[PDB]
RNA sequence: CCUACUUCACAAAGCGCCUUCCCCCGUAAAUGAUAUCAUCUCAACUUAGUAUUAUACCCACACACCCAAGAACAGGGUU
């Protein structure tokens, strides 16, 4: 849905290109242990065991818990 | 307040409730909050799109985890575009 | 636009869920499509560390087509690590085993060999026929176009457009045929 | 069966078959003449 | 075509015969494919245009009978031994793994068990050689080999 | 010339029919039109605009920070002018330029914010048993500009 | 596995006893075209023709002492 037209000149190119609205006919209304652990939340959501694991101090401690925020 | 959002800097409680009373003030029926799009309805991870259509019109949809969430923020971008505070609006002059 | 910052990020990296139907398909056509998908390679904002896969639902994995002779010819090896445990099946007697095999291998060799794979293979949902259940079903976006045109039988053809076909050839009348 | 590189009918009820992906001389009246490619 | 009836006594009758359809875009050619002018523009799914040269149980019917090419014969026999192996003649049968652009009769092809080195490789083929003339639309040759 | 329809008889990409230049310069004036009218009555908020500047191209908008790789010989907080403006979008609408949209239109202005020196940047070179091993230090001349302001002009 | 025999003796063993279950494909055929006969068919098709191993086995989430369980741990029993 984008009209392009090169201007009189042809030397730039114009795009319009509206937002065009979801039609209402096209919505419907609103409706009214460790192991077992891991394997629920893989299931869940849909990973693999190994992310659920803990990991040691080491790995902890080189997170960075003050990284820098853009935006 | 470059870069900031509206309800970053003005705090509202119940958007919904307060956009009612806008669409009042200008002499519209209630918005009908309607489920324009969604994804992985049944999962941990679901996304919804909540539209508020004036008279079948849409005149915001908003994105959320829960149908509750999507519909709340939907309101709070029905009255970012009412007040004129999009993110796309005009930027300050300076 | 317009959005706010957290359900801005939630929809741009929510997780859509694809249906390929694997009727007549090849399975190698249905798995580079499955992949893409599952890797997150169709989204703009993709990057390997991003987890921007998303879930692939493909149906009719028993109705997998193989051009060629490769249903006799393809063969899996597989080795049970135990002397004695090399295993060679052909692509025809592991279908007949597991209806599922075929496009799930397809897939795994096509997802890049990292340890991003399993996860991603975990976002893949096989079904051999129709059937898919209730919850994968409502979590359904969209349906992918087959990336094989299923060809048309005779059977299937119509008669406006078996006339609108031209006749070759005059067949002797003295034949038998 | 002979196992042969090259397949040469014998007597006249010889036949070349293609079965089973390879060539075959067949022959009715004298299986002594069975060659396989 | 002539059929034969039985009753014991049988007796032929010629019954209606189709005719080569109306102005042929390239009359006063050798074979009806050249006439038809679809020399490299047919395949094995073209089941309108291979089926008109098929006895009905499904065997092919001679060169010298449909004047076609010799090379077209070949090609039209291959489209067809195709066609039947993807199923799309299900009605000119004599009286479950889907398929298409198969070569060889499934049950004589051995298992590649061990495929060679990459320089040496032991390819599956698909599809023909005799229509690697045909139209070419895409940017990479089509493969035959697998 | 006519062939049957078959599966090779026409190509897979459906065909394309160039539409008649009357037409076709009628509609391109319609839109053209239509977009210089947004512009004139200011139906726009945020301008966006890709840039070419210094040697690299980079998509800005008003209030945006650019890092430039080299000094610029201008003081902090002096205003410029970025001439090679390839893209200007709005909401609704973008100019493309061929390759570089006019003065005319495009109004890109940029001010010098800060004149600093990268972070250390290590070189090291090592071969293996040659007893080859060297070690710089570099810090690259950077320029932060801050874009101001994007302004478009009815000149289409 | 220990009822006998034997080495032996509250048990471990053999020299003793008990139990052990489905096939693989080379070919041989049927109809039948290309090539109106014929032709087992890297033609379509129909059989011998079967692995798509059939099973069987295992399945209880949450001191101390004894044990046919055992290096530790673990396991079983303690009504
Ligand atoms: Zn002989
Ligand atoms: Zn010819």
């Amino acid at each position: 849905n984008v009209e392009l037209a090169l201007t009189s000149d042809g030397r730039t190119i114009v795009c319009y290109h509206p937002s065009v609205d979801i039609p209402y006919e096209h919505t419907k209304p609103i409706p009214r242990e460790e192991g077992p652990m891991i394997e629920q939340l893989s299931k869940m959501f849909f990973t693999t065991k190994h992310r659920w694991y803990p990991h040691g101090r080491y790995h902890r401690c080189r997170k960075n818990l003050n990284p820098p925020k853009d935006r | 307040m470059t870069g900031k959002e509206l309800f970053e800097m003005w705090k509202i409680i119940n958007p919904m409730g307060l956009l009612v009373e806008e669409l009042k003030k200008r002499n519209v029926s209630a918005p009908e909050s309607r489920l324009t799009r969604q994804s992985g309805g049944t999962t941990a991870l679901p996304l919804y799109f909540v539209g508020l259509y004036c008279d079948k019109k849409l005149i915001a949809e908003g994105p959320g985890e829960t149908v509750l969430v999507a519909e709340e923020e939907a309101a709070r971008v029905a009255l970012r575009k009412l007040y004129g505070f999009t993110e796309n609006r005009r930027p300050w002059n300076y | 636009s317009s959005f706010s910052r957290a359900p801005q990020q939630w929809a741009t990296f929510a997780r859509i869920w694809y249906l390929l139907d694997g009727k007549m398909q090849p399975p190698g056509k249905l798995a580079a499509m499955a992949s893409i998908r599952l890797q997150g390679l169709h989204k703009p904002v993709y990057h390997a560390l991003s987890d921007c896969g998303d879930h692939v639902v493909i149906m009719n994995t028993r109705h997998i087509a193989f051009s060629g002779n490769k249903w006799e010819q393809k063969v899996y090896s597989s080795h049970t690590g135990y002397p004695g445990g090399f295993r060679q099946v052909t692509a025809a007697q592991l279908h007949l085993r597991d209806p599922v095999a075929i496009v799930k291998l397809a897939i795994y060799g096509m997802l890049p060999k990292n340890l991003h794979r399993r996860t991603m293979m975990e976002r893949l949902h096989l079904f051999p026929d129709e059937y898919i259940p209730e919850d994968i079903l409502k979590n359904l976006v969209e349906e992918l176009p087959q990336p094989r045109k299923i060809p048309k039988r005779l059977d299937e053809y119509t008669q406006e457009e078996i006339d609108a076909f031209p006749r070759l050839w005059t067949p002797p009348e003295d034949y038998r045929l | 069966f002979k196992n042969k590189t090259v397949l040469k009918k014998r007597c006249k009820d010889c036949y070349l078959v293609k079965r089973r992906g390879r060539w075959y001389v067949y022959c009715k009246t004298h299986p002594r003449h069975k060659q396989r490619q | 075509f002539r059929e034969v009836v039985e009753t014991t006594i049988i007796e032929g009758r010629i019954t209606a015969t189709p005719k080569e359809s109306p102005n042929p875009p390239n009359p006063s050619g050798q074979c009806p494919i050249c006439r038809w002018n679809l020399k490299h523009k047919y395949n094995y799914d073209d089941v309108l245009l291979l089926s008109q040269f098929i006895r009905p149980h499904g065997g092919m019917l001679p060169r010298k009978i449909t004047g076609l090419c010799q090379e077209e014969h070949r090609k039209i026999e291959e489209c067809v031994k195709m066609a039947h192996r993807a199923g799309l003649l299900p009605n000119h049968r004599p009286r479950q793994l889907n398929r298409y652009l198969t070569r060889w009769a499934p049950g004589s092809v051995k298992p590649i068990y061990k495929k060679g080195p990459r320089w040496n490789r032991v390819r599956m083929p698909v599809g023909s050689p005799l229509l690697r003339d045909n139209v070419c639309y895409s940017r990479t040759p089509w493969k035959l080999y697998h | 010339g006519y062939v049957p329809k078959t599966s090779l008889s026409s190509p897979p990409w459906p065909e394309v029919v160039l539409p008649d230049p009357v037409e076709e310069t009628r509609h391109h004036a319609e839109v053209v039109k239509k977009v210089n009218e947004m512009i004139v009555t200011g139906q726009y908020g945020r301008l966006f605009a890709v840039v070419h500047f210094a040697s690299r191209q980079w998509k800005v908008t008003s209030e945006d920070l650019i890092l430039i790789g080299n000094e610029l010989d201008l003081a902090c907080g002096e205003r410029i002018r970025l001439e090679k403006v390839l893209l200007v979008g709005a909401d609704n609408f973008t100019l493309l330029g061929k390759p570089l949209l006019g003065k005319d239109l495009v109004r890109v202005e940029a001010t010098v914010i800060e004149k600093t020196e990268s972070w250390p940047r290590i070189i090291m070179r090592f071969r293996k048993r040659k007893n080859f091993k060297k070690k710089r230090i570099v810090t690259t001349p950077q320029t932060v500009l801050r874009i101001n302001s994007i302004e478009i002009a009815p000149c289409l």
